[PDB]
């Protein structure tokens, strides 16, 4: 549909749009020479913080092994005590909204795991 | 079957305008233009040669002199404000004249007037010298030029005038393509053509009838205009020899210091230690015919074969475009050029003496925005140029369209003009790397 | 809002000095050029010449050169103008009307033009 | 060099048809409306761009070295001298 | 050669040289405190727009599956009726830029074509 | 342990804990307008240079075929002029701070095959 | 709307559904004089 | 310092607007000049 236009669908239905919410994250005069740094320096500050922000994300899917993909299937088995429901009501009946607050508790534990997988994954082949 | 490729970093290029940035030479002190934020540049120019390659150049639409016309401005304005300002200059003053044989006599003016004090509760009684540009009478009983459209604040002692060559680059992503072509007009393909890391040293002289201190042609003389049809267009013409000009100021004069306030000085001018001269430049006769000779070639190309050009000298305005101005070792020249466009070409060791004036208060870009002027300090000693003539600034007359006669007179005025003879030759692009194509290849999955 | 003011008429002998006045108000002046035409009565009309008003160089044609003499006039706060037109040597066929135009583009549009000073000799 | 046509010398047609005056000139041209002892006025520049403000009963068109001006719809206030200015160069027009 | 040196060579010729122009896409004075505007913010605005304009680039390799790699082959068809040309005709004959010119009204329905056909393969294989 | 806290230990050992150094590289008033210069600017251009040094070295593991891994295996022989010593004293014996001062003067000849070894390998399979 | 109704010191913001109509005029005719009070400086003041 | 004087003659507002004369400075700062403004009553006080 359009920019979050998924944020009301389900898991299963916001996951196949994920292409546009991941694009959206990038896009006569001498007497008021000093009138140019208000939205002119503001205006330059977003933007930088535009790209440390996209940078720091696309640093984690590196560190993880899904550079340059959107959906990544890792080696990490799903522990039960997180989330101790089904899998028909994780994609049909849950939105991507609530689920983060369930998962918020737990959201650092899952990234230190992930960490640890690729660095011990990548010391066998080499 | 065929399927689709995606490649990365393929040569293609559009056309665009972006921000180039500056880039000066290396500090073997300080001048109106910021030649210290700019970066080093290489010591070596990496020009690399693009075969096979039509590009198709477009003077009087580039957006590097629209970029350079506000530099200037942005930089000449911008050092007048930290340094002293002269508003209490404007007092009434007692102008006496200084030559006693008469014949020029009324040339300076010897005016004084009470100036304050650095303790403001007495006054003193200084005298300085003053030209007769810079004063008007009010009903002797003298004062400043104008005194009152603008605020005369002084130029700045520690900077100097000197224009060093800066350079224009491009930042990543875009590409400087110079044409090399000598039989190239302002508009028009250009099969020979380069792209460079940025440009060769452009000087920012300042002048209004003589093009001084530019780049020359490669073999004959160039004439360059955006339609010879509209008569209200300047013709911009470029030399292919040199023509060296010796310009000087022989008056000695002397430097003085009147504190006007506190830890504020105003530098007046004092005694002059000699002869009372005027000013004055020197062309070579024998070089300005042979000069003026190509010029009236190259233009019968773009009119009759058998018409009459003519050389008319400025028919009036303001003294910047009547008169050739200048910057000559920091005091400001203003020659009368009444002896260079004087001849009338039918088809089929003496030296010009130039007489000049001398101003000191400047008014330029416009008053700086709001108002502003600019007091030019005296140099001290004998000032003497050597400069070279690489072009001239023409305006023909409209209206003739018999007896085959075509009248051409100097003009100026637009300083975009005196960048338009340099920039010329380069374009900024933006290269676009993204490409596909067809290929028999095929992703492995 | 885009009007150039004219002066009235004026009646002088052969051999005298004319001041025709044009002041243009309610545009910005100093990135158009003003031309001046000439009208005799019968005829069409005829150029006598633009002014630069940023820099005050004029252009006349080779049967001007020498009699009209183009001056501009601008104010302290440099929002109307005053563009002047004085003849030296008025001769007997100089009995014309006087407009002020404005130059607009490079395709010499003359968008608005003045109402118009008719001289005699 | 500027070369200047103007035949339609004079014509004193009707209310209501379609009347086109001609004039041959290379360059820029544009064309102006001049009634008695008045301004001229701007029409059309550049050949066929149209002026705003004139009404649009006004219409011009090129084909190499030929300007045409075309009048339909003519009413009685539309009843003036026309001429086609180069530069430097202006023809006396002709009135309707 | 050096930097857009096969802008005149052919397609064929110019894709082996594509790393020349891949790496040059990211390359006593408190008086006149503020003049340091000048050069100072046209210089710092200059390498914030080179970061961005890299970073689209960069994003649209990722989305189609081609992140890392210059030479890219996908999985799309090509269509007939964009460029009626035979294989030894394109990359023997033509240059990279009248190349342009030829898919540049065609160059958006591409563009649709290659992130259609990623997201559809992830779909598949998850 | 932390940043750079093994700079002493062995290369063999410094290796498992990449991770702690890629990360640590990207992390009433308008009478003093002119004051926020100081600290706003120097903060500013301290951000955009760590972008841009960032980017640099993304940019090389992208042409040697290196994108998004930390160790990362490649396809050229190593010659035995720039280091005669055995695989046992390089990684248990030498730490990565002298390391880098024996293949400095050979640094750039190693940065050249890398590069001639993946343009030769992606036009074989294309 | 008001961030609390029971605290007086918060201002009640009221918006209407239906605009109210108010003209506002000066009717004296003033004429404006320019005095300059320095070198290119100039103060408009207030003349008959 | 000002010479404000009145301007409304039949009194009822009268004492809205005052006609106030001063000294200003000329361009010259030599000479003085005696200019005159109008200014309302709440832009000035005794
Ligand atoms: C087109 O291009 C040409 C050349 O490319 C250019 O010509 C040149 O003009 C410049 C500017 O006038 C000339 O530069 C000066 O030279 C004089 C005389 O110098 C020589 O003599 C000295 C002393 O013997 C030697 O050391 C030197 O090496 C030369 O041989 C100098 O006096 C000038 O210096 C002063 O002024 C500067 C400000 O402009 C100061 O920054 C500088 O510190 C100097 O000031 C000091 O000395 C004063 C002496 O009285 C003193 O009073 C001061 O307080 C201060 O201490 C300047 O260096 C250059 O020589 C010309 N070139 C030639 C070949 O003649 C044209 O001008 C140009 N065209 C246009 C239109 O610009
Ligand atoms: C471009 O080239 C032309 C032609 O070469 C120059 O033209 C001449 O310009 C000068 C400067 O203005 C003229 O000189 C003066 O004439 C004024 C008007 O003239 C009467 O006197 C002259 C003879 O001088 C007659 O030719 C003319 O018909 C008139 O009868 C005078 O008012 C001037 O007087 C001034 O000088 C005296 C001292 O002699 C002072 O006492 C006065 O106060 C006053 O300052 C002066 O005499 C000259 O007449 C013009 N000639 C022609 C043929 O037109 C342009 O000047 C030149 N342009 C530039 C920018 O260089
Ligand atoms: C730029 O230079 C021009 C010349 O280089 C200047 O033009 C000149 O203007 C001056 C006045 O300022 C004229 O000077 C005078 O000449 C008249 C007439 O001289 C004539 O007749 C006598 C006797 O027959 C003869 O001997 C002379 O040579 C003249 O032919 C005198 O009566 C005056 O006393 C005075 O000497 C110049 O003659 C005139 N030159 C030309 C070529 O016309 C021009 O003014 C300069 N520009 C500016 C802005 O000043
Ligand atoms: C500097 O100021 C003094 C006064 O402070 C001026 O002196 C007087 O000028 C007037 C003008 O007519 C005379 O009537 C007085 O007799 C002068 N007084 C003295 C003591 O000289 C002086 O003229 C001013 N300087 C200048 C150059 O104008
Ligand atoms: C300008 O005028 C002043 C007078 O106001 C001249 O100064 C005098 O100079 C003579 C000769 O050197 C001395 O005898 C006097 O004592 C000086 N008087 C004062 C008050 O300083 C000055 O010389 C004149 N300048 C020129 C170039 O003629
Ligand atoms: C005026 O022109 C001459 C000749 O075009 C310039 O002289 C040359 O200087 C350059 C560099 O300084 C040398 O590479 C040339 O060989 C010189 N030419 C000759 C014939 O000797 C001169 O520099 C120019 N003047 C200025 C101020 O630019
Ligand atoms: C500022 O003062 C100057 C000096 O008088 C004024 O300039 C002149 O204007 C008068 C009136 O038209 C002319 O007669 C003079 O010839 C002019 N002098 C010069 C040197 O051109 C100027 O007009 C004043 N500024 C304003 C805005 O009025
Ligand atoms: C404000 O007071 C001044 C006097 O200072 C009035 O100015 C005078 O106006 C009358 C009538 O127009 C003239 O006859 C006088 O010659 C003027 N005198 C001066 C010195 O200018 C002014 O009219 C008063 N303003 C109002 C609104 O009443
Ligand atoms: C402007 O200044 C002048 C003096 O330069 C003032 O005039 C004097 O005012 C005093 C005040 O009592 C009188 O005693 C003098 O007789 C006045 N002298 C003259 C020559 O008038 C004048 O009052 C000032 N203007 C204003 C509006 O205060
Ligand atoms: C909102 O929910 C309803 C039923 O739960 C569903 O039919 C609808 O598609 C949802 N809206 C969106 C935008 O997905
Ligand atoms: C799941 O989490 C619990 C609590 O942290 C832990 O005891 C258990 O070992 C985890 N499961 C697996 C398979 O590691
Ligand atoms: C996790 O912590 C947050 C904040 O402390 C809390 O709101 C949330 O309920 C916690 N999760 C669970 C499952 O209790
Ligand atoms: C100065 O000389 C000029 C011209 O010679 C003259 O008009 C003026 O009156 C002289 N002034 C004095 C004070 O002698
Ligand atoms: C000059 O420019 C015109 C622009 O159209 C071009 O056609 C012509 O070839 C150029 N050269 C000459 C010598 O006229
Ligand atoms: C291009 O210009 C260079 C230098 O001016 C010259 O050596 C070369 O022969 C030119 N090439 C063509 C094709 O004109
Ligand atoms: C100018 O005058 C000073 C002062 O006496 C002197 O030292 C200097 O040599 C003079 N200039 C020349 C070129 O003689
Ligand atoms: C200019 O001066 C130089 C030396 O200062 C000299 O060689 C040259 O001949 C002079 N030229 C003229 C035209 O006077
Ligand atoms: C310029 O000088 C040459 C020298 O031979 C001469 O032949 C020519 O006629 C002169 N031109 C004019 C306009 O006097
Ligand atoms: C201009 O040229 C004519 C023709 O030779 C000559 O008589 C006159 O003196 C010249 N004027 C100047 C100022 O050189
Ligand atoms: C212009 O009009 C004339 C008749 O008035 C006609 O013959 C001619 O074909 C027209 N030309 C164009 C280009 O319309
Ligand atoms: C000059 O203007 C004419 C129209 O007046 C146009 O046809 C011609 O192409 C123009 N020349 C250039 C070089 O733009
Ligand atoms: C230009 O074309 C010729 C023949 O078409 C070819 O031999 C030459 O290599 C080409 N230039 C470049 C730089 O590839
Ligand atoms: C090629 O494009 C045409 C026109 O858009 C379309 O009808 C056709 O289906 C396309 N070919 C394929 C294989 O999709
Ligand atoms: C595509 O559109 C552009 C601009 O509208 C046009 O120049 C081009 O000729 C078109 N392509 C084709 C094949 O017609
Ligand atoms: C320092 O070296 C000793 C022996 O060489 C080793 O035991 C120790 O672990 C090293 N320190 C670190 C931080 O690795
Ligand atoms: C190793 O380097 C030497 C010196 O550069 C060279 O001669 C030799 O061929 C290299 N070894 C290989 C396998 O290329
Ligand atoms: C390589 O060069 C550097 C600097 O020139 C030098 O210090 C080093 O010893 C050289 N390497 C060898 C193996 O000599
Ligand atoms: C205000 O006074 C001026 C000056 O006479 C006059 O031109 C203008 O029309 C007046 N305003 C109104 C609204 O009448
Ligand atoms: C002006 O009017 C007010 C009120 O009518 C009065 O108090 C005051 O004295 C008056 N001033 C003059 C100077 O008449």
């Amino acid at each position: 549909l359009g920019f979050l236009g998924a944020a009301g669908s389900t898991m299963g239905a916001a996951s196949m749009t994920l292409t546009v919410q991941a694009r959206n994250l990038l896009s006569e005069a001498q007497q008021h020479l000093l009138k140019l740094t208000v939205w002119g320096i503001k205006q330059l500050q977003a933007r930088v913080l535009a790209v440390e922000r996209y940078l720091r994300d696309q640093q984690l899917l590196g560190i993880w092994g899904c550079s340059g993909k959107l959906i990544c299937a890792t080696n990490v088995p799903w522990n039960s005590s997180w989330s101790n429901r089904n899998l028909s009501e994780i994609w049909d009946n849950m939105t991507w909204l609530q689920w983060d607050k369930e998962i918020s508790n737990y959201t650092q534990i899952i990234y230190g795991l992930l960490e640890e997988s690729q660095n011990q994954q990548e010391k066998n082949e080499q | 079957n065929l399927w689709v490729t995606v490649y990365y970093g393929v040569p293609v290029w559009k056309d665009a305008e972006t921000t180039l940035f500056c880039a000066s030479d290396a500090k073997a002190k300080h001048n109106v233009w910021a030649t210290h934020a700019c970066v080093p540049t290489d010591p070596n120019p990496q020009e690399i040669h693009l075969e096979n390659v039509t590009e198709e150049f477009n003077m009087w639409k580039n957006n590097m002199v629209e970029q350079m016309h506000t530099d200037i401005i942005s930089l000449w304005c911008q050092s007048l404000k930290p340094c002293v300002k002269l508003t209490p200059l404007c007092v009434t003053l007692q102008c006496t004249n200084v030559t006693n044989n008469i014949t020029m006599r009324g040339e300076l003016k010897n005016c004084s007037f009470n100036m304050t004090t650095e303790l403001r509760d007495k006054k003193q009684k200084v005298y300085s010298l003053f030209y007769r540009l810079d004063v008007v009478q009010i009903n002797k009983e003298y004062r400043l030029i104008n005194c009152n459209t603008s605020a005369i604040t002084q130029a700045c002692p520690k900077v100097s005038f000197e224009p060093i060559p800066i350079h224009y680059c491009a930042p990543a992503g875009f590409a400087i393509l110079k044409c090399k072509d000598k039989k190239f007009n302002g508009t028009g393909p250009c099969p020979n053509v380069s792209t460079v890391q940025c440009t060769h040293g452009i000087k920012p002289v300042v002048s209004t009838q003589l093009l001084l201190n530019g780049s020359l042609a490669e073999e004959e003389v160039m004439i360059r205009s955006e339609n010879i049809t509209n008569n209200a267009k300047n013709i911009l013409v470029q030399f292919n020899t040199p023509v060296q000009i010796n310009c000087t100021r022989p008056n000695n004069n002397t430097r003085k210091s009147i504190r006007i306030g506190p830890g504020q000085a105003f530098y007046a001018t004092g005694d002059i230690i000699g002869d009372i001269r005027q000013a004055h430049c020197n062309v070579s006769k024998a070089t300005w015919n042979e000069t003026l000779g190509k010029v009236v070639k190259q233009l019968r190309k773009h009119f009759g074969n058998n018409t009459i050009i003519r050389f008319a000298n400025s028919s009036g305005g303001d003294l910047e475009v009547t008169t050739h101005s200048f910057n000559c070792g920091g005091e400001f020249f203003y020659c009368n050029t009444s002896g260079l466009f004087n001849s009338t070409w039918i088809s089929n060791n003496d030296s010009i003496t130039l007489p000049c004036r001398i101003k000191q208060i400047i008014n330029m870009w416009q008053g700086c925005g709001i108002g502003q002027a600019m007091y030019a300090p005296p140099i001290q000693g004998v000032i003497r140029c050597v400069s070279n003539i690489t072009g001239l600034i023409l305006t023909r007359d409209g209206g003739s369209t018999n007896s085959t006669n075509e009248t051409f007179r100097p003009g100026g005025g637009d300083m975009r003009d005196n960048w338009r003879s340099e920039l010329y030759k380069y374009k900024v692009v933006k290269i676009e790397p993204l490409g596909v194509a067809p290929t028999r290849a095929k992703r492995r999955v | 809002q885009v009007q150039l003011l004219q002066s009235g008429a004026a009646v002088t002998k052969p051999g005298a000095s004319v001041r025709v006045s044009c002041e243009a108000s309610g545009y910005n002046i100093r990135d158009y050029f003003i031309h001046w035409w000439r009208q005799a009565p019968g005829q069409g009309l005829q150029w006598v010449g633009w002014i630069n008003p940023k820099t005050g160089q004029p252009n006349n044609p080779r049967q001007f050169q020498g009699r009209v003499s183009l001056t501009r006039h601008a104010s302290w706060d440099f929002d109307t103008y005053s563009f002047y037109m004085d003849l030296k040597a008025l001769r007997s066929d100089d009995t014309a009307v006087y407009f002020c135009a404005r130059q607009r583009s490079d395709y010499w549009d003359f968008d608005v033009w003045g109402s118009g000073t008719q001289v005699t000799v | 060099d500027i070369q200047m046509t103007q035949s339609p010398s004079s014509l004193s047609a009707s209310v209501g048809d379609t009347v086109t005056i001609t004039c041959q000139a290379n360059g820029y041209l544009n064309w102006y409306q001049q009634r008695r002892g008045k301004a001229p006025k701007l029409l059309i520049y550049d050949g066929s761009k149209l002026e705003r403000g004139v009404p649009s009963r006004f219409s011009g068109r090129r084909w190499g070295q030929e300007y045409n001006l075309t009048i339909n719809n003519l009413q009685p206030e539309d009843i003036a001298t026309y001429f086609c200015q180069v530069y430097e160069f202006v023809v006396p027009g002709t009135r309707l």
